[PDB]
């Protein structure tokens, strides 16, 4: 999504509401059978920064199951797709806003975050594009966007790296080096902090502060990852939502890019009394810039421990992300994640945090009384 | 190896698929699996995985709601949770201590018919979490204090019950198809009665319940057999064996009734409908033949399969999913195969909106009956490669642990992936079909409806139309009328 | 039952006879363009063996009684063969796929031009009978030559065929028609069809289709086997062509002028890696300038826009002038 | 296994009599004999009604 | 003005699926699309069983003949 | 959940005012509410002349007989 | 002083920023009509939506209460310059507290004259504003109304606005780009 503009937001929606929908040399039907009578799965997903698609099958069928991949993910999309996505699109952008999801406010968050432009760019699309998502759009994207060089492919199960290998050039070897040709390229992300505040009538509000923390390519990202274990598993529940009875929910939103970061919290509780939810949320972010003690350190590593190892046991995610990891660094850095989460100290999280704190706030609220909270000069000497 | 290319299909020896007796060559290896019982009963099994990252230990104890009675109705729900509040050895603070250290990952299950506890760790520490899981639910001691403060969390759990919708109409058919006997009365117990329990009832509830004989404690993951094997032992060796003068509420069959529930109630925007038929218990011939028959069901959701990608519902080989994608409202839809040691309930649970109502209420029978007269070759073998997928797809550490020990409990033995494959791939359409005659043809159901019921009221009674709806085509006359 | 492994297929669809069904990839069913398929025919059956042969002789006669009638009437209509080819009337009153299709990837004028070409003259036609359209009229009917209504032929059966006649999946089928007939009540749709019984499945590897010599022959020389570098080829070429342009009258020329072979042996250099200095600089240039126009796609300026429509509610449905102190 | 939502029996007395119960043959086990007996009296009625319509 | 509802008046206004082939592209609208026009007659025949009935917190139990 | 959609799909719903007598209170709904369910022939027989017309720009003149 | 920023996604920007005036009591009501008067009809429109395009629309809010009253501006132009929007408006109520020229007076009392007596010629408007009249000053005064605007002096309104400036702001915002506006604190610097 980072990598779409304004003219062709919402194209990698159309595409994962779609995602099966090839015309070239498999049909709709044809590559939804394959899925069902393989036994398998196959999925698509889209991030600001990724797009991938997976599918799980038996050895036998692997051939044809990577044929229909490759299929859907590197053919251009066509008319009826198009249409198709189009009107997918508006049944979710209903259904998003008619469950005032979560992803709607984190949508508002990156757009305050970076603006309507690069990261801030909605990944459900703009809302208002939709009916712009034309098969001529979804092509000139794909066009500028996927090119032989940012292409990966990915897999798990193999006896022999070689046959894979053959498999891939009888189908991707095809498509022209794009070396030494005018790419679109992605320019730097720029970070503003700016506010957002949202009247409408609700009995609950909820606010969100974030911060611009670190990239990928930076060293502490293990150190937020514990910090956003610590928060959420430890110090939320139990200095938030436990001792007061109008915290509905609270969690740490903990989110890294090539380029920028940001790393925060997400409260929503009672309309009224907002005020004290918001100081709340400030005093316990800020509580981990006061220092971390040794034992809630020990607890948040063991829980990210478990929830780290519990999705590398799966063979699917423990694959999605060697490629990620590739795909970021040549190397493979998933399979010593223990060695680094251990590597955490107390005193390296807290000054990371206290770092973080001092950037340009991001600061969204939702809510009946929105209108009554601090300025954001206020906000800001509160974490200052 | 088979031959160079793993990827070959020579032996696809049938239109692209396999024969009816081969099986895919992955599932023809199995990990391996030492079983062993020890002098107080308590069954101990391992099946090492040295590549994996996390090691799971699953004692099974088959103590359960089935042992529990009116008096002491939900004695189960502050078993599970006193376990942990304290021990002989360690105190609140130092068990909860302990737990934190070794990761919060610990899954306590307190099913009917038995109780699963589930702790998942590090592989360099999978002895010590035996050492603590053989103390924590053999050297509990239960204070009375501690069940006061206990009666509260209990009771609210039961009123939230209602939360997991799926869940408590599961709840409901237990209660509506076994009316004759305790096994159709809530895991969580009855609310009134959970204010009652005392400390003396959960000690005589543990100490008559949790014997040697009832203990099954399986490893999985990267966990050292030999080290495994002795730590268990020696953590449960002191588990005293199971005494035959001692006395074991609700121990003849649950009789299935037929019965036809509905909880109306008009303020809900979505109907909670669920239709089952007697299953097999654990030990039937027909047991993996009804597994099969669940895949054949399988499950829909209306933003994925039909309801989602497909030009036309009938452009696919799944018969329910084409209905279900005809229906834009009828949501939810699974099968739910849940066998027990005398009896079990095999039948689907839809969720969507009350018109439809009729839609959800005869669909699930048609499908199945139809079944015993006709299924077509495309479905069976796509429940077959289902199967094989699913039965390839068991990784994790503590889901393979916990089908390990509920394995034991109910075989005594542990069923390997080869097996399995073996068994259900020799399904053939005659054999489908003599099955389903034989569990599903013009058989009695339990029905149950939560939700607005203003449409149905006026076929709410378990008449003709219900009758004949465990018939194949006779019998659809109203699902397809709306 | 299932009809593969069914007697007849074991006893005959057999090694023995190479009659036994082949599994390979998954492939869409309508494998084979029309458009491409139809080529392929007409070049086998016109320039080829006995039957080309026989129709050779024919041209005389079918281009009389099949393309100069149709064009014939077509101006006497004010029309030319693409409003009757292009989109047949059939598909432009009544047809709810080139309906669809139409809504979905074409721009309104497309078929608007077309309805309104034959709203001219049947206005005229059915409040006095045995309407000639006058000359004016005529002429730019004639303009267009049929060189251009191929290229949209071709154009609209591809793109139908690679986005929707690529993407269907037919199926047995019972009556279209809810009548109560009982003869329209028992119709079978699904048997009789060669496709259904071809192949059973959708991995089937395809048995019958055109081999790539015949594909690549159909896409040589029309008119016959020349050899336009050598003087005896060109020579034959041009007799040929010369007669053709006299047999279709605006096939590619005003029926008054004559074919200009220079131009068309320039473009043949251009086209194919032979090349020379044998044409002058400006004929290369304008035979460049010619190619890059004709491929290139139209495209909007966004100049000279009408103004666009903000109405407001009228003033006796707003309140009057006076505003006074309300207190 | 009633919702959550439900509170206590309402002291409208709703049944005046038990035949929930009372109407109870107990044969839990042998149900499939009982359904036969019933399509089999049905199928009397039907033969009969079916005798004068030939 | 050029709003649907003129300026003036909000207008119930829906689009019946009915005389339509296709949702979106070449996808075919659901079998039982219809159905979901509440209140008419027209959409299904069970709409003529039209007894006032409103209850809450009611269980029935009904057991097999 | 208890969303009308159940939480993961959008429904295309609308309550026809057919088979309803009063808006509220006690007036009438309108005698032609019914029609404002478009592409349905139960509204009007009108939608039995249906082929395809599209127009932009284009005024046409008729004089009286 | 609260505020509140909403992001709807229009393509144009809605702004208002709205201070504390005076309630019927006070005397310097009829002056914030005039002011009002020399906004709506005469500066607004020249300022504002003459010389610049995105603007697509200005106006001049002025609402009396018996115990309380507002009095400030509402904008609304293209989203992608909603900041030049904002600044820009800020000096035009601004150049208000500055002063006002006699010119400009003339005309504002005279269009303002204008307006409340064609509301007055009509009895109905003229029944109903007597009847607040009554109700709020306990007699009638809408039968001095052009006395009271000729009384009114360039320096009283002046002044008026520049006291009413230096109450806490309200400002509201809902447009496509409002996360991207001066903080609370700049705009009342900017106002100070
Ligand atoms: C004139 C003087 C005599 C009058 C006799 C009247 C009838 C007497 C008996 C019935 C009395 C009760 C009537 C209740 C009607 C309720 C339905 C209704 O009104 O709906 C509107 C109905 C149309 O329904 P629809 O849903 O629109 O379906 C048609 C669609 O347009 C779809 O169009 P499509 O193009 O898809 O289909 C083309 C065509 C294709 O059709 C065919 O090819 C089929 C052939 C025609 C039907 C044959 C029926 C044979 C009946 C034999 C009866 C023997 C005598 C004993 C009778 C007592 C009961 C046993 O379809 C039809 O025509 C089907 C419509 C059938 C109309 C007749 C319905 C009534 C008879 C039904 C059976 C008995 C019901 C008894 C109920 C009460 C209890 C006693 O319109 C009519 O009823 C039209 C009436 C025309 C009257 C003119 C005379 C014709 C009389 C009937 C046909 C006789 C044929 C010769 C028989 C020879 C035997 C040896
Ligand atoms: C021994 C048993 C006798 C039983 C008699 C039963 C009588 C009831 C009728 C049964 C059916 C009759 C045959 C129908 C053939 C239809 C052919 C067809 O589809 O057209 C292909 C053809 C076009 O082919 P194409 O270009 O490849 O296009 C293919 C489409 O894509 C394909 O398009 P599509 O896939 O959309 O097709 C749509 C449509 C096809 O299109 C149509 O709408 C067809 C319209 C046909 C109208 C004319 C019908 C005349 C039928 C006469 C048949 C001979 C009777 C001889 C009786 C002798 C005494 C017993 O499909 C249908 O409606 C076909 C349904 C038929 C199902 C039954 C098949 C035959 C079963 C026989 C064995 C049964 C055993 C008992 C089972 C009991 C229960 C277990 O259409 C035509 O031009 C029509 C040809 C009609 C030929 C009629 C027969 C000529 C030869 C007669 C020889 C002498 C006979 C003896 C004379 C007396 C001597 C003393
Ligand atoms: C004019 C001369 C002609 C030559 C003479 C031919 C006479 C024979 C006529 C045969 C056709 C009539 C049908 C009878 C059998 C149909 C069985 C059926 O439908 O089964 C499937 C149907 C399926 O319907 P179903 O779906 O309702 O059944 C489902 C029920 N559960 C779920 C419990 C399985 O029913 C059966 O399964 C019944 C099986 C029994 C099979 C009975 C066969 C009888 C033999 C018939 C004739 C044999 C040849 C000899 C004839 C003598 C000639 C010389």
């Amino acid at each position: 999504t980072r990598d779409e503009t304004n003219e062709t937001s919402g194209s990698l929606l159309s595409i994962k509401n779609t995602y099966l929908k090839t015309v070239l040399n498999t049909n709709e039907t044809i590559n939804y059978g394959v899925v069902q009578q393989s036994g398998g799965s196959f999925e698509m997903e889209y991030d600001q920064e990724t797009a991938y698609f997976k599918a799980n099958c038996l050895a036998h069928d692997a051939t044809d199951v990577f044929s229909m991949v490759a299929d859907c993910a590197l053919e251009p999309r066509s008319t009826v797709a198009a249409s198709v996505g189009v009107e997918k699109n508006q049944n979710t952008h209903k259904l998003e806003s008619y469950l005032k999801t979560g992803e709607l406010f984190n949508e508002s968050v990156f757009k305050t975050a970076y603006g309507l432009k690069g990261l801030g760019l909605p990944l459900k699309g703009l809302r208002g594009n939709v009916k712009n998502l034309s098969s001529y759009t979804l092509q000139k994207f794909q066009l500028e966007n996927i090119t032989p060089n940012r292409i990966f492919v990915c897999a798990a199960g193999v006896e022999s790296h070689q046959e894979f290998v053959d498999l891939v050039q009888t189908k991707l070897a095809q498509i022209p080096s794009a070396e030494g040709q005018k790419t679109h390229q992605r320019e730097k992300s720029e970070y503003l902090g700016g506010e957002v505040r949202n009247l409408t009538e609700e009995s609950n509000v909820t606010l969100a502060l974030l911060f611009q923390s670190v990239p990928w390519s930076s060293a502490d990202i293990v150190a937020f990852n514990v910090a956003a274990a610590l928060l959420n598993n430890l110090r939320l529940k139990k200095n938030l939502l436990q001792k007061y009875a109008y915290f509905d929910q609270a969690e740490a939103l903990n989110f890294h890019f090539t380029d920028s970061g940001l790393f925060g919290l997400r409260t929503s509780g009672s309309a009224d009394r907002a005020k004290d939810i918001l100081n709340h949320s400030i005093a316990e972010l800020k509580a981990i810039a006061s220092g971390v003690n040794a034992d809630e350190l020990l607890t948040a590593k063991a829980a990210l421990k478990n929830s780290v190892l519990s999705a590398l046991e799966r063979q699917t995610d423990r694959l999605e992300e060697t490629v990620k990891n590739v795909r970021t660094f040549n190397k493979i850095q998933h399979t010593d994640y223990v060695k680094q989460i251990d590597s955490v100290t107390a005193d390296q999280v807290a000054k990371a945090v206290a770092k973080v704190l001092t950037s340009n706030p991001t600061f969204v609220a939702q809510g009946s009384q929105v209108n009554a909270l601090p300025t954001y000069d206020a906000i800001r000497n509160l974490l200052k | 190896k088979s031959e160079r290319l793993q990827f070959s299909k020579a032996r696809l020896t049938d239109f692209g698929e396999l024969p009816q007796g081969e099986i895919p060559t992955a599932l023809q290896y199995d990990r391996p699996c030492r079983v062993e019982t020890l002098a107080n009963g308590v069954r101990l099994a391992v099946e090492p995985s040295s590549v994996s990252p996390l090691a799971a230990v699953s004692v099974v104890v088959r103590a359960g709601t089935r042992q529990e009675t009116l008096e002491t109705s939900g004695v189960a729900q502050f078993v599970q949770r006193l376990v942990l509040r304290g021990t002989s050895k360690r105190n609140r603070e130092q068990i909860e201590k302990e737990l934190a250290l070794l990761g919060g990952n610990l899954k306590v299950q307190v099913g009917r018919e038995t109780t699963t506890y589930t702790l998942s760790v590090l592989p360099e520490n999978v002895e010590k979490a035996v050492d603590f899981l053989g103390d924590i639910l053999q050297n509990s001691v239960f204070n009375k204090q501690q069940v006061e403060a206990e009666k509260e969390a209990v009771y609210n759990n039961a009123l939230s019950a209602q939360n997991d919708q799926q869940g408590l109409l599961l709840e409901n058919i237990h209660f509506t198809a076994y009316r004759d006997h305790y096994f159709g009365q809530p895991t969580h117990g009855i609310r009134e009665n959970l204010h009652n329990i005392t400390d003396e009832v959960v000690k005589n509830f543990v100490k008559t319940n949790y014997v040697g004989s009832n203990f099954v404690v399986a490893a999985a993951g990267n966990v050292n057999s030999q080290a495994f094997l002795q730590a268990a032992e020696k953590a449960f060796g002191t588990v005293a064996q199971k005494d035959a003068t001692t006395f074991v509420p609700n121990t003849e069959k649950p009789y299935f009734t037929p019965s036809y529930m509905t909880i109306r109630d008009d303020e809900m925007h979505n109907l909670n409908v669920g239709v089952f038929f007697e299953a097999p218990s654990w030990t039937d011939p027909d047991f993996f033949t009804i597994n099969f028959f669940q895949r054949i069901l399988g499950e829909y959701q209306a933003d994925k399969y039909t309801g989602q990608h497909l030009n036309t519902s009938d452009r696919q080989y799944s018969l329910i999913h084409k209905e279900l994608g005809n229906l834009p409202d009828v949501t939810i839809h699974k099968t739910h195969y849940l066998p027990y040691s005398d009896t079990g309930l095999f039948g689907s649970y839809f969720y969507g909106n009350e018109i439809f109502g009729n839609q959800m209420l005869f669909l699930s029978q048609m499908i199945l009956s139809e079944y015993a007269s006709y299924i077509n070759q495309a479905e069976i073998y796509r429940a077959r490669a289902k199967y094989f997928n699913e039965l390839l797809a068991e990784q994790n550490s503590a889901d393979i642990a916990s089908s390990i020990a509920t394995q034991v409990t109910y075989l005594n033995r542990r069923v390997p992936r080869s097996e399995v494959a073996k068994r259900i791939s020799s399904l053939d359409s005659g054999l489908i079909n003599r099955a389903a005659t034989r569990w599903f043809w013009d058989k009695e159901l339990a029905i149950v409806t939560w939700g607005p019921s203003h449409g149905l009221i006026a076929g709410s009674h378990y008449n003709r139309s219900i009758k004949r709806s465990t018939l194949g085509w006779y019998g659809n006359t109203h699902y397809y009328i709306v | 039952v299932r009809l593969e492994k069914i007697l007849w297929e074991q006893l005959v669809n057999v090694k023995a006879f190479s009659r036994q069904r082949v599994i390979g990839a998954p492939s869409k069913w309508y494998n084979e363009n029309r458009t491409e398929w139809f080529k392929v025919a007409q070049h086998n059956a016109f320039n080829t063996g006995f039957s080309g042969v026989i129709l050779r002789a024919l041209e005389p006669l079918l281009a009389k009684f099949i393309y100069r009638w149709r064009l014939d009437i077509a101006h006497q209509r004010g029309l030319t063969l693409e409003d009757s080819l292009l989109f047949m009337d059939r598909e432009l009153r009544r047809c709810y796929f080139f309906e669809t299709v139409a809504r979905q990837n074409l721009h309104p004028y497309t078929v608007l031009f077309m309805k309104k070409r034959r709203a001219r003259y049947y206005k005229v036609e059915r409040g006095l009978r045995g309407f000639y359209v006058p000359d004016w009229v005529r002429k730019e009917a004639e303009e267009r030559q049929l060189s251009e209504t191929v290229d949209n032929i071709f154009n609209w059966e591809n793109f139908v065929y690679r986005e929707y006649m690529s993407d269907m999946t037919p199926i047995g089928r019972w009556t279209s028609l809810s009548k109560i007939t009982p003869l329209d009540m028992f119709q079978y749709y699904g048997l009789f069809r060669n496709e259904a019984w071809d192949r059973f499945f959708y991995n089937e590897a395809f048995y019958e289709s055109y081999s790539e010599k015949e594909k690549q022959e159909a896409n040589g020389n029309p008119f016959g086997k020349f050899n336009l570098q050598t003087a005896d080829g060109r020579a034959q070429f041009e007799k040929e062509v010369n007669t053709f342009i006299e047999r279709y009258p605006f096939a590619v020329t005003k029926p008054g002028q004559k074919f200009d072979f220079t131009r068309f042996y320039a473009l043949e250099d251009l086209a194919n890696k032979r090349d020379t200095s044998k044409y002058d600089p400006a004929l290369l240039e304008s035979v460049k300038n010619e190619l890059k126009q004709s491929a290139a796609l139209p495209a909007d300026n966004g100049a000279n826009k009408t103004k666009k429509s903000k109405p407001i509610l009228p003033d006796w449905l707003q309140p009057k002038f006076g505003k006074a102190f309300q207190a | 296994s009633r919702p959550g939502n439900f509170g206590d029996h309402i002291d409208f007395k709703v049944n005046i009599d038990n035949w929930f119960d009372e109407n109870r043959v107990h044969n839990e086990h042998e149900t499939d004999i009982r359904r036969t007996q019933i399509y089999t009296l049905n199928a009397i009625y039907y033969g009969g009604l079916l005798s004068f319509a030939r | 003005m050029n709003v649907t509802g003129a300026g003036l008046t909000h207008v119930k206004d829906f689009h019946s699926d009915e005389m339509r082939v296709f949702r979106g592209g070449l996808r075919h609208i659901a079998d039982k699309q219809g159905n979901l026009i509440y209140g008419s007659v027209n959409s299904s025949v069970r709409y003529y069983h039209d007894k006032m009935s409103y209850e809450r917190g009611f269980i029935q139990h009904s057991r097999s003949p």
